[PDB]
């Protein structure tokens, strides 16, 4: 069975995620509205900016993260933010419509919408298949949040100084997860390895997105539609 | 620089 | 009477302004919506960004401007943009409501709205009185656009290299204006000097706004709400 | 730098 430290970690991560994920999606009206060249870019830029703020808020509540150096926190966030957004977005994703539904049909994004923000099927098809594969895993809340925290704490990001400590935190989390699946997830025998596979997938998605983003943000007429925060976080200026 | 990031990390 | 060169200049400036000022204000729906800390800042940031794009489009069609060096064009724009926005905004201003009406009441901005984007009465009261004084001048279209072009071409901006040429263009415009008022504006005997006074007022408004903007943009939690273009243009990084 | 400005001035 699980320990009270592991349990407290789970409770912390769940509370953190609840504090930074709004299931009402009521904030979305504050974004530059959707439009259907690159009509969806203002809206999706605002969406992603909002989401980065959320990921930061979540990371600050991961046990041990805000004990890391500001440099390490920044490096971990700049490397992982896009992956955590991809992960956390599964919660609004639907196997039925094969797309993300955040309230009304105004805030319902299919592949074409994201095409209208500069991206290609080389990213969007793998992204969608990742979403579907991940949704079919039917993770518990506890597992979802543990996976985000784990993704965030990978020490093999560029720019990371304290490899050993970061890897320590990450390991503690992985033990928490493996134990949780052992004791609490019936028929979850094969689950942990699948989740780890999903982290690898995220690395590939990150790679592709970073190329396409590099393409987009190199054109001033498109980058001007981005937000300051997006520009900072996805920027290369570390 | 990372002004906004620093800020948001309190 | 006026000459065909002066007349062609007037025709050019009018056509330019018509091409860059949308009287329907139909683009405003694309902005982050208004809200009534600093609730109005996202909306007014988008409004101003949009407007800067417009001022740039207008300047590119001023006779002689796009023959200046990129450095001089940038310097003139960074120094004058806020003033041209203040000037061009008179067209939506109303003496009745003492505020700017751009279609529906959603896009109707009074002093309080602009207070909710970080500014104080030290700027807003002079700005409003400037708007009213300028509206009471009841300028012709031709005079309005000439005044914008003239404001744009002041050579006594910081960063300006080719003082003599810029001052030449500006002088030609001023002659165009003075003649226009002479021949075409009944009872406009005192008008030119009043308009020149309004340019001075704009300098004071610019001064105050630049201080308050410096204040705002120094706080990351507010500057993150600004747009890339706004940050560039009002930025000090020339 | 003035990337956006340069761009917009064609
Ligand atoms: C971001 C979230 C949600 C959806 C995320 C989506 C669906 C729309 C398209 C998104 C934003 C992808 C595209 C590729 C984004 C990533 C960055 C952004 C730009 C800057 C245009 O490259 O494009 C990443 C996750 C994709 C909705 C909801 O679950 C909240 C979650 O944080
Ligand atoms: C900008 C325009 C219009 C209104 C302009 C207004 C009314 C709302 C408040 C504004 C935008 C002022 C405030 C002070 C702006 C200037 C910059 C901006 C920030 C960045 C918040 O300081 O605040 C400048 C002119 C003021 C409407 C319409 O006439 C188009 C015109 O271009």
């Amino acid at each position: 069975m699980l320990s009270d430290e592991q349990m407290q970690i789970i409770n912390s991560l769940v509370e953190a995620h609840h504090k930074t994920y709004d299931d009402s999606y009521s904030d979305f009206v504050r974004f530059r509205p959707p439009v259907r060249r690159l009509s969806m870019l203002p809206h999706l830029a605002d969406l992603v900016s909002y989401s980065i703020q959320k990921v930061i808020g979540f990371a600050k509540m991961i046990p041990g993260f805000r004990d890391l150096t500001a440099e390490d926190q920044i490096a971990l966030l700049k490397s992982s933010a896009i992956e955590i957004i991809m992960l956390r977005s599964n919660q609004s994703f639907s196997l039925e419509d094969m797309s993300w539904s955040c309230g009304g049909p105004d805030f319902k994004y299919c592949i074409n919408d994201v095409t209208k923000a500069g991206h290609t099927l080389e990213l969007l098809e793998p992204l969608v298949k990742f979403q579907v594969g991940l949704k079919k895993l039917k993770l518990h809340e506890e597992e979802h949040v543990l996976l985000m925290a784990i993704c965030l704490l990978s020490p093999d990001r560029p720019g990371v100084q304290d490899h050993v400590r970061i890897e320590a935190l990450q390991d503690r989390l992985c033990d928490v997860l493996q134990a949780y699946i052992r004791i609490q997830h019936p028929g979850g025998r094969l689950l942990y390895a699948k989740m780890i596979q999903k982290l690898a997938d995220l690395r590939s998605l990150n790679e592709e997105h970073s190329k396409q983003y590099r393409s987009l943000s190199f054109q001033p007429e498109h980058s001007m539609q981005l937000t300051p925060l997006v520009l900072e976080v996805f920027g290369s200026e570390v | 620089r990372h002004k906004i990031l620093h800020r948001l990390l309190q």
